[PDB]
RNA sequence: CCACUAAUAGGGAACGUGAGCUGGGUUUAGACCGUCGUGAGACAGGUUAGUUUUACCCUACUGAUGAUGUGUUGUUGCCA
RNA sequence: UGGAGCAGAAGGGCAAAAGCUCGCUUGAUCUUGAUUUUCAGUACGAAUACAGACCGUGAAAGCGGGGCCUCACGAUCCUU
RNA sequence: AGGUAGCCAAAUGCCUCGUCAUCUAAUUAGUGACGCGCAUGAAUGGAUGAACGAGAUUCCCACUGUCCCUACCUACUAUCCAGCGAAACCACAGCCAAGGGAACGGGCUUGGCGGAAUCAGCGGGGAAAGAAGACCCUGUUGAGCUUGACUCUAGUCUGG
RNA sequence: GCAGUCGGCAGAGCGAGAAAGAGAGUGGCGCGGACGCUACGCCGCGACGAGUAGGAGGGCCGCUGCGGUGAGCCUUGAAGCCUAGGGCGCGGGC
RNA sequence: GCCUAGUGGGCCACUUUUGGUAAGCAGAACUGGCGCUGCGGGAUGAACCGAACGCCGGGUUAAGGCGCCCGAUGCCGACG
RNA sequence: GUCGUCCGACCUGGGUAUAGGGGCGAAAGACUAAUCGAACCAUCUAGUAGCUGGUUCCCUCCAAAGUUUCCCUCAGGAUA
RNA sequence: CGGCGGCGAUGUCGGCUACCCACCCGACCCGUCUUGAAACACGGACCAAGGAGUCUAACACGUGCGCGAGUCGGGGGCUACGAAAGCCGCCGUGGCGCAAUGAAGGUGAAGGCCGGCGGCGCGCCGCCGGCCGAGGUGGGAUCCCGAGGCCUUCCAGUCCGCCGAGGGCGCACCACCGGCCCGUCUCGCCCGCCGCGCCGGGGAGGUGGAGCACGAGCGCACGUGUUAGGACCCGAA
RNA sequence: CCAUCUAAGGCUAAAUACCGGCACGAGACCGAUAGUCAACAAGUACCGUAAGGGAAAGUUGAAAAGAACUUUGAAGAGAG
């Protein structure tokens, strides 16, 4: 059997990237985390305090509590056949703001900005994003040149 | 061969009362006709409540019924319960109530009728309001039984305020190991 | 073995209890025999009352019952002395006598 | 008598029989684990929200008038569309009756 | 009724509802509360926390009549007397307040839970709760200690 | 290993073959020695004494009557 | 650019440092709860953010409630 | 204390069928020696040794069906008949080859094929019968025996 | 879905793509009409049907004995038993 | 939401995979099967291919086949 | 059949003595009424068994597990 | 079908089944333990009769009935079946329930508004009076109101019924927030008197509790599950 | 301080108990492999030295009316 150690198998996971060791850049610490904000967990190995467990690395959660140097996050964690909503405490170094929700915020701002105008102009805009449609019927111009003829190559033993 | 699961095809909802009471069965025979041949959903809720067990028809005390008809907009209007109207002795003044119920306890009948109220039964309710217009359907507390204090998270897990099953309660009955920090641990 | 959430029970059936089991199939027979003994006693002491001699008023002790009065064993000797009844003629005219009982009030 | 040590073989089937449910998120989640200083001050704020109740009713009744007065202060083919209008039960009623009123 | 029991439908089935692999053996797990600290420890800790151990003082010869003190709340305080006792006290104007002796009805202490109806009262008890006496003073009334 | 011989090849058939035998050896209980063990005792270490049951069933096999058909019987035959 | 050291196994981490040398110290103190880890989502152990004291240290920002992290440990009954 | 007198591949020597001699045509046997003795040895008795032994071995003379190599005779059976008349055992039963199969089939597949009822024999098969494997392992199953196991105890010694 | 069997006290409707009333008032001869509905019943649509361990439901399946009931059966033949007879039920069984 | 039986010996296969010379060997991951399950096909067959099953009639298929056993080429089948 | 012994630690009848953790033993754990490494009879006792065997009518509907953690746990439980 | 045909009384018609026989295809012997049985795994020669989850107690949950903040006479007593049933209430003693918490001493389950008076320095920090008064937010079955409208020449014009934009009160229940009670901790100022004390009471903030926050229990019966009992039946050394 | 009894002597009915005995009555019991071991010449026959162990076994018919007489055979056994 294995060991139940806390950092078992985290040799590359908690390690720093190549030529990215040493001083933590200080705008990591300057980012505002509100209640309810959606963030991504990624354990930095420079700071050994507040370190999330390896099952939270690469998980995304919702911040429920904010303290001086750390936040509490609600994280979905699958425990065999049930998913638990975790209440974990993790420092500011091991988290980063998720960008998955701030494109939905861009979509709702351009969707309420397309509801509130064009209503006075009477036309109808689209808000539900359709998937990638079949390609429309189009003409392909071969102006002058004939399409180049391809043949399979003879087999030559390379080396 | 069809790829469908058959574990939950059969619904486990009551089609009839389990009681062989012929008076309740004549009431069910009335309200099957009403809940089928009327457009009222009140009659459907009445019929499905006539189906239930005694535990799923908990009694309605007078004071709870007083305060639920006390709310603004519920005047000159009939309290309907598909269970027992029991007396509540911590009640000093009983206003005028028009009540329909399956059973009313004997002192509750005395208090309501001395208050100038009317007690209806469900066959009279059907002739008064065939669709249950001017009704307030009420229920007793369905978690009021003491089994639900035993129900929940297991007592012996953190933040589990579940009553355990004890033969007796006292200082030597389930108070030592998992319940004090001094005796090993506390949850 | 225990199952899930349930009571811890200690049944006192670890002895050989089935020899000393006392059924009550003679209960209406005991009642009917006690009744006939009662009417035989009442017929024997024919003008004297059937229940027995007069019993005094006693206060129950031990605070749960000390508001309640009940029938004691017998009138005490100072009660008979103040009533002016001899303590040997009391039981002959039908008065229960308790020599053991003090008065405190 | 050796035996099998560990597997996770039928487990993914057993987890999916009743489903792997996401945990039940409802609004107003519990405040367990929030900062005690913040929560103590939040309870003081909730304790004294009734203090400025008159300013609420004053500004609410003032905001009712300034907006309720402000609302009323300045205030496909000639065959198939026509047949869909005639065969509409409520719109084409008199126009449908005109056929019999010519047909007599 | 043996005819409504499960054993009638189990006639013709080989293992009688107890399985072919793990049978119905005699006592697989010990008798009674065996192994409550060893191999049934998870059940005993999960459902009966505090079963093992020893807490508090011993009291060798306990007389349960000594600490007898049945309590009453103030919401049932007028249920000890009749209804005409309350309505005559309601209608009279001399301030003649009725007495409720809770020892007479069978209680020793008055705790104060409910609201008490607005009319004076004289309540006799062996003991009083602080909230009970302050509610009787608040409605107007007296608390009388008896023994 | 001796000797003969054309040669003195190797194997299988539940390491063929114990209701076929034998019981010398393993491997019960008796006993001796060496080594080991405080001891009871232990020893792919020696030594001696130590009950080998039943077929009349079915098949297979070997013999022995016969059985169906040529009407019955007998003689002489043929050979698949 | 760490090819050294950081008590040790190994891995991760670390350069006006987390290493080395001084200065001062005792946050290696008292007290609730919450959480993570093993997990049954139980304890122990270990750990993490907080909060309430009382302190240390620094010019201060701060930092500290043991050791840079991952290991170094212990229920009931009894005794003290 | 370091095994003395003695004795030895012994009923005690692994290597080992030890080396030499003798016995034989040929001897892992026998005897006589040799001693480096895995691991001989002195009342846990060492060495010897007449007489004795239903004790364990080796060789020789004599004698013989032990054998080459079997044969014949006699008694009682077996056999047949009259009378009498059981038992073990038995899922159903009973011809094989290969295949696959719980890895060695009477049955299944594919082939070979198959003919009433029987008698005397026979020991290949029925993984034949006999007896809930005595070997081995597991069981929180025992019992006999031992002691430096745990806890006691009769007796005994000693003090008051 | 069906209490709507709403009948000389009659008027026999409510499957029809489109929220609701076959509403009511007042000014401008021959005596007729299937069945149904043990409502724990009856009828109609649609989809489906493997099963060890195990769970549940229905048994007008069966045995014995008791309490009610069948103005039950029975010496003009009960129980039991046998049967190449007639049958019923998916089956237990009758 | 409550109550809850049975189970807590597993085994096989594509792909990944550790020990072993290897194994119808021992050990994991993923998914599907067998166990719990008949049916068509692989002659035969726990697991392979097709396909999962109320009692039947007609039709049609899958995977397999179509000399005869044995339904289907008894096609004037194609090219080697 | 062949054998050991057959004047002496000889053979034998009857009487008597020793009784079950006891007797008796020229010693084999032998004998003690076909029973002996603790006789026989009755009772406690229907002793206990995580271990074998068995477990009685029909139809209908649903339908598994051999995995997690803890246990003097590994042929068993508790827990999910 | 508003179409027809043939055969019939001692030798024929029908009888799916039921007895025997024939043939083609299928088809290994059941029970059991097992990953895997037709197995060269064990039990079973045949037939009849007997033969194994019971009863008591406790607990849990579910369901049925009665009464219900209560409920229950079980023990006692009074008046053939009947040893039954009926009754008792100054026979509810008592059980369980209506109150918890603490080891225990013990304590024990809402408050706000108004009138009067930097004492301090309850503008803040108690008592005299009156009034209102048992919380809130979201969802929430039901129910309430109704801008309008549901035609039979067409304008009115009323009543009834139905539908309805929208807006409401919101059952049970869930989630959250406050509130109250007992233990314990921290901070801090007061209030009381028969004895002014090593007295008694109060507040704010956390926190432990099997609590409260307008009841739901009791008795009986049935069913399952877990036990203690011989404990489904047979079995030791 | 207080409370409560007056030990080291004795007798005493009733309520209470009663699988033995004497005499009864009853039953949602059992119905001859059941119910007691025992429905019957049952603690009997039989077994063991003994202590002890311990069965099987009901039914003609309403009434013996239990088959006179003839005949075969030595008779059992037949035929009338
Ligand atoms: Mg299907
Ligand atoms: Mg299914
Ligand atoms: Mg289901
Ligand atoms: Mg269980
Ligand atoms: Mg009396
Ligand atoms: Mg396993
Ligand atoms: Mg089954
Ligand atoms: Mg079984
Ligand atoms: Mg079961
Ligand atoms: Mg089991
Ligand atoms: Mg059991
Ligand atoms: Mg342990
Ligand atoms: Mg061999
Ligand atoms: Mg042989
Ligand atoms: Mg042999
Ligand atoms: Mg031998
Ligand atoms: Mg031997
Ligand atoms: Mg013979
Ligand atoms: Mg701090
Ligand atoms: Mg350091
Ligand atoms: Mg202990
Ligand atoms: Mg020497
Ligand atoms: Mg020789
Ligand atoms: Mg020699
Ligand atoms: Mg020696
Ligand atoms: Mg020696
Ligand atoms: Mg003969
Ligand atoms: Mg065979
Ligand atoms: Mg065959
Ligand atoms: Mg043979
Ligand atoms: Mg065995
Ligand atoms: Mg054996
Ligand atoms: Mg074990
Ligand atoms: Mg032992
Ligand atoms: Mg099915
Ligand atoms: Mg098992
Ligand atoms: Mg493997
Ligand atoms: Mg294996
Ligand atoms: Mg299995
Ligand atoms: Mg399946
Ligand atoms: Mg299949
Ligand atoms: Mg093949
Ligand atoms: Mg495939
Ligand atoms: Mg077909
Ligand atoms: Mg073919
Ligand atoms: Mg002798
Ligand atoms: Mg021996
Ligand atoms: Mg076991
Ligand atoms: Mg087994
Ligand atoms: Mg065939
Ligand atoms: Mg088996
Ligand atoms: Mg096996
Ligand atoms: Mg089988
Ligand atoms: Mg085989
Ligand atoms: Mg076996
Ligand atoms: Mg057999
Ligand atoms: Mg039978
Ligand atoms: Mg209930
Ligand atoms: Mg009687
Ligand atoms: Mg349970
Ligand atoms: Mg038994
Ligand atoms: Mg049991
Ligand atoms: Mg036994
Ligand atoms: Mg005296
Ligand atoms: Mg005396
Ligand atoms: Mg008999
Ligand atoms: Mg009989
Ligand atoms: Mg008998
Ligand atoms: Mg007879």
């Amino acid at each position: 059997t294995n060991t139940k150690g806390k950092r078992r198998g985290t040799r590359y996971m908690f390690s720093r990237p190549f030529r990215k060791h040493g001083v933590v850049p200080l705008a990591t610490y300057m980012r505002i985390y509100k209640k309810g904000d959606i963030v991504d967990i990624k354990g930095m190995g420079t700071v050994q305090k507040g370190m999330p467990h390896k099952c939270y690395h690469g998980k995304t959660g919702r911040v429920y509590n904010v303290t001086q140097h750390a936040v509490g996050i609600v994280v979905n964690k699958q425990v065999k056949g049930k998913i638990l909503a975790k209440r974990i405490n993790v420092r500011i170094e091991h988290i980063k703001h998720s960008k998955s929700r701030d494109s939905f915020l861009k979509r709702v701002k351009e969707n309420d900005q397309k509801k509130k105008e064009a209503k006075e102009k009477g036309t109808w805009v689209q808000l539900k994003r359709q998937p990638a449609p079949p390609r429309e019927a189009h003409f392909v111009r071969t102006n002058g040149k004939e399409p180049e003829l391809l043949e399979p190559i003879p087999y030559e033993f390379m080396a | 061969g069809v790829d469908i699961r058959h574990n939950k095809d059969r619904k486990v909802r009551r089609k009839e009362p389990k009681s062989q009471d012929i008076y309740l069965r004549l009431l069910v025979k009335l309200y099957r006709f009403l809940a089928r041949r009327t457009n009222s959903t009140f009659n459907q809720v009445v019929l499905k409540r006539l189906f239930m067990s005694r535990t799923n028809r908990p009694p309605l005390s007078l004071s709870r019924m007083i305060r639920k008809m006390k709310l603004p907009g519920r005047e000159n209007k009939t309290a309907v319960v598909v269970g027992t109207v029991t007396d509540d002795v911590r009640v000093q003044e009983v206003p005028k109530l028009k009540v329909c119920a399956l059973r009313v306890t004997s002192r509750a009948r005395s208090r309501i009728l001395k208050a100038g109220g009317k007690i209806l039964t469900f066959d009279q309710l059907a002739l008064d309001s065939p669709k249950g217009r001017g009704t307030v359907l009420l229920s007793g507390p369905r978690k009021g039984r003491e089994v639900y204090r035993h129900f929940g998270k297991a007592p012996g897990t953190p933040h589990s305020h579940t009553k355990p099953y004890v033969r007796s309660k006292g200082r030597k009955f389930e108070r030592a190991r998992g319940r004090r920090a001094s005796r090993g641990y506390k949850n | 073995a225990p199952s899930r959430n349930g009571m811890i029970l200690k049944p006192h059936f670890h002895k050989d209890w089935q020899r000393r089991v006392a059924t009550w199939f003679n209960q209406p027979a005991r009642k009917i025999r006690r009744r006939k003994a009662r009417q035989a006693r009442a017929r024997r002491i024919a003008p004297r009352p059937a229940a027995g001699p007069i019993r005094p008023i006693v206060r129950c002790p031990t605070v749960r019952y000390h508001t309640k009065v009940r029938a004691g064993r017998g009138f005490s000797l100072e009660e008979l002395r103040v009533a002016g009844i001899h303590k040997k003629v009391a039981r002959t005219i039908g008065i229960s006598v308790d020599p053991r009982r003090r008065n405190k009030s | 008598a050796k035996s099998k040590n560990h597997t996770t073989h039928n487990q993914s089937r057993k987890w999916h029989r009743n489903g792997i449910k996401k945990p039940r998120s409802q609004r107003y989640e519990s405040l367990k684990g929030v900062d005690p200083k913040f929560l103590r001050n939040m309870r003081f704020a909730k304790k004294h929200n009734k203090k400025g109740l008159k300013k609420m009713q004053a500004n609410n009744a003032k905001a009712m008038a300034a907006r309720a007065e402000a609302i009323k202060a300045l205030v496909v083919s000639r065959k198939l569309h026509r047949l869909a209008y005639i065969a509409h039960p409520k719109l084409g009623r008199r126009a449908r009756a005109r056929i019999a009123r010519g047909l007599r | 009724p043996s005819r409504l029991r499960k054993t009638r439908k189990l006639r013709g089935h080989v293992s009688h509802g107890h399985g072919r692999i793990g049978k119905h053996r005699k006592h697989p797990g010990g008798r009674g509360n065996a192994g409550g600290m060893h191999h049934h420890r998870i059940n005993f800790d999960k459902y009966h926390p505090g079963y093992f151990g020893k807490v508090g003082m011993r009291h060798y010869h306990l007389k349960r009549n000594q600490s007898f003190c049945p309590t009453v709340n103030l919401d049932k305080l007028w249920t000890l007397v009749s209804e005409q006792t309350r309505v005559n006290a309601a209608k009279n104007k001399t301030g003649a307040a009725p007495i409720i002796d809770v020892v007479r009805s069978g209680y020793y202490k008055v705790l104060g839970k409910g609201k008490l109806p607005k009319q004076p009262v004289i309540v006799k008890a062996k003991f009083f709760s602080r909230r009970a006496e302050e509610k009787i003073k608040g409605v107007g009334g007296a608390c009388v200690l008896v023994a």
